[PDB]
């Protein structure tokens, strides 16, 4: 407590404290069961005692409603998680980002997406991943992820959201990691890159349509430069039948 | 009445008083006294009852006046109405056959973005339908516009009321006057109706079309506001290496250093980057185009160099222009910046050419030779220059005016091994007449290293030997010196050898030999004879003797990175070194809590008691440079309430009148003597008001100088680095480890940070913390660190002193 | 807005009359004028210095600075101007500036600041075309 | 101590003082790195004659002590305590006796590093008529 | 050189080493003409890793695509890498970009997808950097048990 004046403590025999000051007036106080209770029962990891120990004479902000929030395996954190920060924080704790999300969210804010959906992909599960990352419009990240992976319906998804970005290294992905070249070549040919439209799409055998991107812009497609122009692209696309959106797991 | 804030009972008297002068002065009386910010409402009803319906302009311009800068706070005679006593007669006002009032009545009634004259502003417009001036037609244009931006942004501002409502913005475009509030959110025919005007112009209306639509395919088409869009427009069609040669831009730029040879110091900046962009080595910056004024031809009349001459300077025009002109010869030619230096140094150096040139002042002199020679040290070519120019200096021939000279030529022959073996003849003239150390000095070391060249060597060091002037530092540079090069070579009465025993003897020995040497006990304490005594291991020969270490120099020497050599024309550097480049009884309980960045400190307030503690409030204070950023609002403090109530803080602020000790917390309730206590919240300290601020080396350095730093203190605790504790700590008094004063080695290695803050205190906070961290078999004290501390006054030399110890507080309620 | 407040001051430390076009700058208008002006404006005799992030145009007539501040600006010309006008304005009020005379016209003064400059947009004024007001 | 005064302004002196004296006892009493640190700095603003003393009592350091070494390297490649004017003349040669040759020199030269000349206790009789002038 | 559209003369004006500004202007006026292959050389002397790749990992054998992006892998430019290595059905330094970055878990899905059952041990490190980074209820240490999954839980 605090009294109104500055005062030295004479000394302590008892509950009480005693004080006197220079000019020597006294002031006395009961050591109470208030800010003393609640942690003693904290400390002794109990928190159905420690809701009735919160009161107003010792609630401040954090020693009750933030200050629990600060276990790297949540036990405090799970009691006070009432701030959207305090949900967030107790989320990567666990490593059990479903939570963060959630947090995240009413943190209004992308960049927790992003590194709760980095914390995802840490626990093992890429959709949870791809909402959180989708949102946050990192669509080139996850188009990287997608084949690595094993999906390939995901991977066409971020592929079109990331071609009217021009993400040159988002929407481009893609069409090498499915085994067949087409994605490319469209998405470059809206880019108006016409070159690199026909030497993706003439290598995987797709001539046509490498030669499509020529015939509406500037032709001259026989030019063998330091990689192929027309060499064999195939690639079996992910052997995994399940995916590792749906990597399983447990959890603890 | 200036800024009077109690007055108001005398202007209600003074509002009506059947003077219309009276009435007329009072109500301005109102103005001056809430423009400023003071007292008002009291008056309402009488500034109101006289005006309301009158034609007669002055009263209504008044009360007009008086509605728009607090109509919405004044109620005690207008109250809150739709046709409120702002509005209601004024729609006369609007509708008077005198233009000025019903203009100013639309004027300010379109202004306000009020809610409560919305409709009484719409048909007000009415007022300037008619344009009796260019006034007349800009000031609805404007109003239809304030209007819009008044809650109409649809129908009820955007067609024609019988003219305007949105409307004028078109019409002004093709009337004779021009002004266009429509810069933004406004009709789309009206911008059109702009582009049109481009040509049809009334000047200050097209300041008003161009902020809206800019960019011309045209040259122009006349008028300033045409004009000073045309230069942005030349500047993007032509961005490419500046734009050289300024445009219009050159006509505001002036006025832009009006103090006054700042604008000529970069006039000739830019004059000097225009002549041509060169290679662009070290002091050769200059840009913009290659070719626009060349450099050099041949036929050429009367040529570009007559230009460039200016620029190599002495001071020939003024100090600033100077410091600017030196840098830009250099710039516009050298090599690097050798070249023209040497050109530069040849006019400012010490010489018997020209008195105006030479100065009396040994050190500036011998500066000067440094910075010739240097040219030299950083450039072949210049080596064959510099060393006849340096003979030129010593013809002076007074005893100072030689020594400078021969001090530094012996530091080039350092370099410059047996290269400026004729220079030694020259050097040894003027050695003779005396009165002082450095011409003994360096003449004994040219004369010394060049023996084998000359022969005079017992006759020219014997007149000195036996003649007196001030001799300590001679003694140093004599002995390691006076034998060297070939070991018989010389002879004029003493040969070589002679020469050798002379060496030795005014090292620190005796010995009869040019007649004894001058002084025998040498300079500075650790410097001795002994090294060179057991030295001259091959007499005065090349070997691996003095010879040796005369002949050549000592680690890396080469450019102007002061490797023997000073860094461009001496004068030209003192500037550059001066620039830093700085850069009722009551309890309480609380912590501080952080949620979502917000930084609180958290009260609860507590009544343990049972008496009346009513009448509560709760306030934080602001004492100095701490501040409530909102005070704790509840108001509780009632029988037997605890309440947690949130006070925000804030660490940075303006100093109050109120006490200035920890945090002050203030709790009001029941009591008529002590109505209001104080009482606290844990600690906020006074270090707080200290702010941060920091300094380069340069300014650290300055101010180690400036004022004293001699008090240090050992803290503990400072075990660890500068980065982890330390740091932490100078950083809550408002402190910051910048820079470094250290020396690290084998043997040397404490570490050094160089702090800054800039009190708010009227001093500053400096200093150095030493980390003692063993780096010898015999530390301090071990692990700890010793901070050397000042503060101007050093008053907060001491928070600096303890504040890096320790700090920590928490609570756990 | 783009001109904040159109301001005479006194470097007594105080603007001595000034104008708020919208309810914004009350107070704030006198801690500005007040600082800011006794420097002359922080200036060196240049019309534009700028300080605490605000652009002062000012010019000086005896202890007093007439004055003109945005924080905002859309032409060169244009902020002179309209100080310019207000120059040609004020002596016909007050006869040159002197805190006393500027005091006693604050109505003068005032309304001619919202006539010139209208929701910080700058119109034009003349002294002839000020009499139809105060009239 | 003394040193940590004012870099430039507290004079010649008393950076020859410190100097001197860290060079010739080589400190094993307090880590020789406060008193280098210290030195380093007010030799690049102050005279000659103490720059060149620096550079000097250096190399006596080096011969007397093996650790000191590495400090008089990172000291004497400096524009200060060498390649100055005077300061590089007494370097070239100090520094080459001590990087270059036998250190025969160098190790006879120390014989604690004591000063150029021994007195008597001249302040005492200065002090006695100077006073109540 | 540009203008008259001489590539080789424009090329030798740059100079194969640095000049990087000339080759940049150049390598774009080579793919104007639709010559790839003086384009490839100008973007490599640009260096240029994001450009580069571009043109580059349209090879479908990834020719000269890895070099460009080298770099990439370990600079967080991840997805410049992974466009490089996986382009014939290989995992030329696919898995290896992912670790190199500590996208730990990317790497352990990879490995899954085209199953050498590489898994068990990419899982494992990465399971590790788990309750190193913090996690303890999915703390990761065990086969299955704490979130992830080590390959026997996975599958093909």
């Amino acid at each position: 407590r605090t009294l109104d004046l500055p005062i030295y403590v004479t000394r302590v025999k008892g509950n009480n404290v005693y004080c006197l000051d220079r000019e020597c007036r006294p002031r006395v106080l009961t050591i109470d069961p208030t800010e003393f209770k609640f942690k003693l029962a904290l400390i002794n990891r109990k928190y159905d005692e420690v809701l009735h120990m919160v009161r107003n004479a010792k609630l401040v902000g954090q020693s009750i409603i933030a200050y629990l929030q600060k276990k790297g395996y949540p036990e405090v954190a799970l009691h006070f998680v009432k701030d959207e920060k305090t949900r967030f924080s107790l989320a990567l704790e666990c490593g059990n980002i479903e939570i963060a999300l959630e947090a995240a969210k009413a943190l209004d804010d992308k960049n927790c997406w992003e590194k709760l959906g980095e914390v995802a992909l840490l626990q093992g599960n890429h959709q949870i991943v791809e909402m959180c990352y989708q949102r946050t419009k990192n669509f080139d990240k996850l188009s990287f992820l997608y084949l690595i992976t094993g999906n390939l319906e995901k991977l066409r998804k971020m592929m079109k959201i990331a071609e009217i970005r021009k993400d040159m290294s988002g929407h481009y992905q893609n069409a090498l990691y499915l085994g067949d070249v087409s994605e490319r070549v469209r998405i470059l040919k809206n880019c108006g890159q016409k070159s690199l439209a026909y030497l993706s799409a003439a290598t995987h055998g797709l001539d046509e349509e490498a030669e499509s991107l020529k015939e509406t812009f500037d032709p001259e497609k026989e030019t063998i430069p330091d990689i192929d122009p027309n060499a064999k692209l195939l690639q079996p696309p992910a052997p995994i039948m399940p995916l590792d959106t749906n990597w399983p797991l447990l959890t603890v | 009445m200036d800024s009077e804030p109690p007055s108001e009972i005398s202007l209600k008297n003074d509002l009506e008083k059947g003077d219309v002068k009276s009435k007329t002065e009072a109500l301005k009386k109102v103005i001056i006294m809430i423009l400023n910010g003071e007292k008002l409402p009291g008056l309402l009803m009488t500034i109101i009852r006289f005006v309301l319906p009158l034609q007669d302009h002055t009263i209504k311009k008044l009360l007009l006046v008086f509605w728009e800068i607090v109509p919405k706070t004044t109620p005690d005679g207008r109250l809150l109405h739709e046709m409120i006593l702002v509005c209601d007669a004024y729609r006369k006002d609007l509708q008077h056959p005198n233009e000025f009032i019903r203009g100013s009545t639309l004027r300010f009634l379109c202004k306000l973005k009020e809610a409560e004259l919305l409709e009484p502003l719409m048909p007000a417009i009415r007022a300037c339908l008619e344009h009796r001036h260019s006034y007349v037609r800009r000031n609805a244009v404007l109003a239809i516009y304030t209007i819009y931006r008044n809650f109409e942004h649809l129908i009820p501002d955007a067609p024609e009321l019988i003219h305007d409502f949105l409307v004028n913005e078109k019409d002004a475009s093709c009337k004779r006057n021009a002004f266009m509030m429509l810069i933004h959110a406004d009709q789309d025919r009206a911008l059109d109706y702009l582009s049109t005007c481009i040509d049809q112009v009334q000047t200050f209306g097209d300041i008003l079309q161009l902020v809206i639509v800019e960019l011309i395919y045209k040259v122009c088409h006349a008028n300033p506001s045409e004009r000073a869009r045309f230069i942005r427009c030349i500047y993007n069609l032509l961005q490419s290496s500046s734009p050289a040669v300024k445009y219009e831009a050159a006509g505001t730029l002036v006025t832009l250093s009006s103090a006054p040879t700042a604008i000529k110091a970069a006039a000739q900046c830019y004059i000097d980057l225009i002549i041509k962009e060169s290679d662009n080595n070290v002091k050769l910056i200059v840009l913009d185009r290659l070719v626009e004024l060349k450099e050099h031809p041949a036929h050429e009349r009367v040529l570009q160099d007559l230009v460039m001459d200016i620029l190599r300077v002495l001071s020939t025009p003024d100090l600033e222009v100077r410091k600017k002109t030196l840098q830009l010869a250099l710039d516009l030619v050298s090599s690097r910046n050798v070249e023209e230096l040497v050109i530069v140094l040849k006019k400012e150096v010490i010489k018997t050419n020209n008195v105006s040139e030479h100065e009396d002042t040994d050190k500036y002199r011998q500066l000067l030779v440094r910075t010739l020679h240097s040219c030299s040290v950083r450039f072949p070519d210049m080596a064959a220059n510099v060393i006849p120019v340096l003979m030129e200096f010593l013809s002076d021939s007074n005893e100072a005016a030689a020594a400078d000279v021969l001090e530094f030529v012996r530091e080039a022959i350092q370099r410059f091994d047996n290269l400026r073996m004729l220079i030694v003849e020259k050097m040894l003239e003027v050695f003779h007449a005396i009165k002082s150390v450095k011409i003994y000095r360096g003449a004994l070391w040219i004369l010394g290293e060049y023996c084998s060249t000359k022969e005079d060597i017992q006759s020219v060091m014997t007149e000195v030997r036996r003649s007196l002037g001030e001799i300590p530092i001679v003694e140093s540079e004599i002995k390691k010196e006076a034998g060297e090069l070939k070991p018989e070579e010389e002879i004029t009465v003493g040969p070589v050898q002679k020469l050798v025993t002379e060496m030795g003897t005014y090292a620190t020995q005796s010995a009869l030999s040019s007649s004894r040497p001058t002084k025998k006990e040498e300079d500075r304490p650790p410097l001795r004879g002994f090294l060179l005594d057991g030295d001259f291991f091959v007499a005065a020969s090349l070997a691996t003797t003095l010879t040796k270490i005369a002949l050549r120099y000592v680690a890396l020497v080469q450019e102007k990175k002061k490797q023997n050599s000073f860094v461009a024309e001496a004068m030209l550097l003192m500037a550059t070194i001066l620039h830093l480049g700085k850069s009722d009884p009551v309890y309480a309980e609380a912590y501080v809590h952080v949620n979502q960045y917000d930084i609180v400190l958290d009260v609860l307030v507590v009544n343990q008691t049972s008496d009346t503690l009513q009448n509560c409030t709760l306030e934080l204070a602001t004492l100095g440079d701490l501040k409530l950023v909102e005070k704790p609002s509840p108001l509780t403090l009632a029988p037997h309430d605890f309440a947690n109530i949130k006070a925000n803080v804030k660490v940075a602020s303006t100093e109050n009148g109120i006490i200035f000790g920890n945090i002050v917390y203030d709790v009001s309730g029941a009591a008529s003597d002590r109505n209001c206590v104080v009482l606290s919240d844990i600690h906020i300290d006074i270090m707080d008001y200290i702010q941060p601020a920091t300094c380069t080396d340069a300014e650290f350095r300055q101010m180690w100088a400036e004022f004293e730093w001699e008090n240090k203190v050992t803290v503990n605790t400072n075990m660890t680095d500068l980065n982890d504790y330390l740091q932490h700590i100078l950083k809550s008094t408002n402190m910051k480890c910048l820079t470094p004063e250290k020396a690290l080695s084998g043997y040397c290695g404490f570490m050094a940070a160089n702090l800054y803050a800039r009190s708010i205190f009227g001093e500053d906070a400096l200093a150095n913390v030493s980390i003692e961290k063993p780096v010898h078999q015999g530390p301090d004290a071990a692990v700890t660190g010793h901070i050397r501390i000042r503060a101007k006054s050093q008053g907060m030399a001491l928070s600096l002193g303890d504040k890096i110890n320790l700090s920590q507080k928490k609570t756990s309620l | 807005m783009v001109l904040l407040a159109a301001a005479v001051c006194t470097k007594a430390g105080k603007a001595i009359v000034s104008r708020q076009f919208v309810e914004m700058t009350r107070t704030r208008i006198e801690g500005l004028l007040a600082a800011f002006p006794k420097l002359m404006n922080t200036g060196k005799q240049h019309t534009f210095v700028e300080t605490e992030s605000v652009r002062y145009v000012y010019q000086p007539m005896e202890k007093l600075y007439m004055v003109l501040i945005t924080t905002k600006n859309s032409n060169i010309l244009e902020d002179l101007e309209t100080l310019r006008l207000f120059s040609r304005v004020i002596p016909e009020y007050c006869r040159a500036l002197e805190e006393n005379e500027i005091s006693e016209h604050c109505f003068d003064l005032i309304f001619a600041f919202d006539e010139i400059v209208a929701l910080g947009y700058r119109e034009n004024v003349n002294l002839a075309q000020i009499r139809t007001f105060t009239e | 101590h003394l040193c940590e005064f004012i870099e430039d302004c507290e004079f010649t002196v008393l950076a020859t003082r410190i100097l001197h004296l860290l060079g010739q006892e080589g400190p094993k009493t307090n880590n020789p790195s406060k008193y280098i640190r210290f030195i380093y700095n007010r030799v690049v603003l102050e005279h000659e004659e103490v720059r060149a003393g620096a550079v000097s009592a250096l190399a006596k350091f080096g011969a007397q002590n093996e650790e000191m070494l590495p400090s008089i390297l990172v000291l004497l490649k400096r524009c200060v305590m060498d390649d100055d004017n005077e300061v590089r003349d007494r370097a070239t040669f100090y520094l080459n006796v001590l990087e270059q040759k036998q250190k025969a020199l160098n190790a006879g030269y120390i014989l604690n590093g004591l000063t150029v000349s021994i007195p008597g206790l001249e302040k005492a009789l200065q002090q006695y008529t100077l006073e109540p002038s | 050189a540009l203008q008259l559209g001489e590539l080789k003369i424009a090329y030798q004006l740059a100079v194969e080493a640095e000049s990087e500004q000339k080759w940049k202007q150049l390598a774009e006026l080579a793919i104007s003409k639709c010559q790839f292959s003086l384009a490839q050389e100008c973007l490599h002397h640009a260096q240029d890793y994001g450009g580069l790749l571009l043109l580059a990992t349209a090879s479908g054998n990834a020719s000269m695509v890895n070099k460009l992006a080298e770099g990439a892998e370990r600079d967080g430019k991840n997805n410049v890498a992974f466009m490089s290595y996986f382009l014939q059905g290989k995992l030329d330094a696919c898995l290896e970009l992912l670790i190199r970055t500590g996208r730990l878990p990317e790497a352990a899905f990879l490995a899954r997808t085209y199953l050498p059952s590489q898994v068990s041990r990419v899982v494992k490190l990465w399971r590790e950097n788990l309750s190193k980074v913090n996690q303890k209820a999915a703390e990761s240490l065990a086969d299955p048990t704490e979130y992830e999954n080590l390959f026997p839980g996975l599958k093909e």
